[PDB]
């Protein structure tokens, strides 16, 4: 669980 | 950029309006609702200018950090013309007799109320309201002269939006006062929210949302 | 009454500095413990008398005047450490004979995490330059902010102006003093996060009985 | 209790 991480670097 | 256009670029991050599309319903709700938020809080956060340029690491602990905060910031300012209710979304409205319905939730609610009736008592302006919000995700606890640098330029826009209400400087210095000091009224009601939240999960009484748990577990 | 008199009654009214002995032998964590806990009870005495001196505070409601002090002691205590420390860099002046560091915070399981946010945040106040009557106006704004209910509004209003005033009697452009009133009042959130930290350390370390019978602070702990 | 003493009775 890295979703913090995943919406700082996509769009 | 001028204060006037720094507060233009709080203006376009701001998140669209969050709705649930749905005791234990109004925990499944509240927990529904802050798991949305969230999603919506990282697209904001990034939309503050300088914000993306910080490290990554920094990035995430700001987030971590400062989100019941926000989360907290934005229920004051939708809640501020709706004296005795809590606009949680247009279909989440919820009273302190609602809050009675699960033990521990009353006293944040209560918390929360009063909180909201002092901005009201203040008429907190929605461009105050999007500078305070900044600035309590930049404030919590190269990177770093980049973050104080950002954080220098969302006060210097606070301080432009009071100077533009043509109150007395006198008024102006009591104003911006004011409104700082509400804001440990803000952390100390998501203190009390995040303890309440935390032995929910612990309990596992309100439903796995990976990134709401992802965030209750930096705590 | 005016401003200046508010800032020279709360200059009068700051506590003596409590005093307390290094334990002669190489800090344990029961004489690191003890050594705070005894000064934070003697100083907890000290900061009742201190806010009975702030003008129209005993005027308040008893209830009110309890929940002001239960709600922000620990605060208050860490901006009074925070300010003695501010001329010594690296340290942290607990007491003329209590100066520690984060080597004497290593007896202390956790509270090294602690002495690494006061050291950090004094710091902060150390690089804006804090100045005395500035520190005095903030720790009773500190205890003011944590019917009875229009004078705590009053009372908060009037520091709140004796806070403005000193920052005037400085001189720098008025957009300059704002700036200033505005970075002082956000430090305060970092001795709150400081203050919560303690709080539950504190509370930690009574629930494993390193904690000794010292009446008032057993009674101010026991609020949260 | 010793709160309310020092605030009232000191
Ligand atoms: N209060 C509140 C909730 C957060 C929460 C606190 C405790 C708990 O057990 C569950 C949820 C909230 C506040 C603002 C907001 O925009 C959204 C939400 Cl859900
Ligand atoms: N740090 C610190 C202590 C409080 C404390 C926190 C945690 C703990 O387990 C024991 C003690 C302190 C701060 C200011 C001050 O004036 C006096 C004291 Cl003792």
């Amino acid at each position: 669980s890295h979703k913090l991480v995943q919406l700082l670097t996509t769009t | 950029l001028s204060p006037e256009q720094l507060v233009l670029t709080l203006l376009e991050a701001e998140p669209p309006h969050v709705l649930i599309s749905r005791e234990a319903s109004m925990m499944m709700s509240l927990t529904k609702l802050a798991d949305k938020e969230l999603v919506h809080m990282i697209s904001w956060a990034k939309k503050i200018p300088g914000f993306v340029e910080l490290s990554l690491f920094d990035q995430v602990r700001l987030l971590e950090s400062s989100w019941m905060e926000v989360l907290m910031m934005g229920l004051m300012w939708r809640s501020i013309d709706h004296p005795g209710k809590l606009i949680f979304a247009p279909d989440l409205v919820l009273d302190r007799d609602e809050g009675k319905s699960v033990e521990g939730i009353l006293e944040i609610f209560d918390m929360l109320l009063a909180t909201t009736s002092r901005f009201r008592e203040l008429k907190l302006q929605h461009k105050e309201y999007l500078c305070v919000k900044a600035m309590i995700l930049l404030n919590s606890s190269d990177s770093s002269r980049k973050l104080a640098h950002l954080l220098n330029a969302v006060t210097d826009a606070l301080v432009w939006v009071i100077a533009k209400s043509g109150i007395s400087s006198q008024q102006q210095s009591m104003r911006l006062a004011n409104l700082l000091m509400l804001l440990s009224h803000v952390r100390h009601a998501s203190n009390k929210g995040m303890e309440h939240l935390l032995n929910m999960k612990s309990k596992n009484v309100v439903p796995v949302y990976d990134l709401l748990l992802e965030m209750l577990n930096a705590h």
